[PDB]
């Protein structure tokens, strides 16, 4: 695999 | 999916991804119902057995999805959980009797298109619609094969799976699973004199299985991705859950008005 | 009545996707 999305998403 | 083909781009708008924070994965599939609600299958998010049982906090949900590992930064959208909803009556125990659940999102979504809501069956369409011999459409980003040999290829798929499988007679469902099925439950597929294949599986759970109709041109989700045993196996069929009988609970939980 | 069930790239571009007329053809 997966690309990586937003960190704020993330925690 | 088994046996079924890349969907065409914006061609199951409602389809909604199930991904998992940590580890970052694919739980299941799903459709959207409207700006802010989520219909998937309960035992995607609870299942004793293989020791599962997710929270808001867990998840997250990808609207607008084609590829499934992307990150689709001009189509999709990433919604938060606000509330997890399951039948009170889901059975995990021992047939997967009710295997239903809703989701609302924290904010709604704007619709696009690539992202737009399925519709819900009305007893008129769910009557004449869901007829032996009549078929229906599957799509997911589940497993393409029931087993394979590991390191050699890739047992997910590229970009979002489809296939049309046909309604089977209750009587013929019965007759093929050690399983206790009911009247929340419906199976379809090819059977071994039919000369054609599919089937969903692992991964394709919560997806939707939708119908079209000649008349007023929409597409109805007349069911959700439930159970099976194996996948694409000869005289063995899928099983989905009857989202038609389960309507009531449905329109109970939402409360649109 | 809220919009559904019609494609924004299909049913409202008067455009078929490629195995649709599968679905229909089982009817008759
Ligand atoms: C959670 C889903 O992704 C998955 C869908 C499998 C679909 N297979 C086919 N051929 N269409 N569901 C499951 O894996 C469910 C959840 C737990 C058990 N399970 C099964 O389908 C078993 N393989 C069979 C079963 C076990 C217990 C109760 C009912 C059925």
């Amino acid at each position: 695999d997966f690309e990586e999305i937003p960190e704020e998403y993330l925690q | 999916i088994v046996e079924g083909s890349d969907a065409e781009i914006g061609m199951s708008p409602w389809q909604v991804m199930l991904f998992r924070k940590s580890p970052q994965e694919l739980l299941c599939g799903a459709s959207l119902i409207s700006d802010r609600w989520v219909l998937t299958a309960a035992h995607c998010l609870l299942y004793p057995p293989w020791d599962k049982n997710f929270t808001e906090n867990d998840l997250l949900v990808r609207i607008g999805k084609h590829s499934r590992t992307r990150y689709e930064r001009n189509i999709e959208k990433i919604s938060m959980l606000e509330k997890i909803y399951i039948h009170p009556r889901y059975n995990w125990r021992e047939n997967l009797d009710r295997d239903i659940a809703l989701m609302k999102l924290k904010k709604p979504v704007a619709f696009s298109d690539y992202i737009h809501p399925v519709c819900l069956p009305d007893r008129e369409t769910a009557a004449s619609l869901l007829q032996a011999g009549y078929k229906g459409r599957v799509t997911g980003w589940g497993n393409l094969k029931e087993t394979w040999t590991a390191n050699v290829g890739k047992g997910q798929p590229s970009v979002l799976q489809v296939v049309n499988l046909p309604i089977v007679e209750r009587p013929v469902c019965k007759d093929s699973t050690r399983i206790r099925i009911t009247d929340n439950m419906f199976c379809a597929g090819y059977k071994p004199d039919e000369g054609k294949r599919g089937d969903a599986c692992e991964g394709d759970s919560g997806g939707p299985f939708v119908m079209k109709s000649p008349f007023n041109n929409r597409w109805y989700q007349m069911g959700i991705v439930s159970w099976g045993e194996g996948c694409d196996r000869d005289g063995k069929y899928g099983f989905y859950t009857h989202v038609f009988r389960l309507k009531k609970w449905i329109q109970k939980v939402i409360d649109q008005f | 009545e809220a919009d559904c069930g019609l494609r924004p790239l299909f049913e409202k571009k008067s455009l078929e996707d490629k195995t649709e007329r599968e679905l229909l053809e089982s009817y008759i």
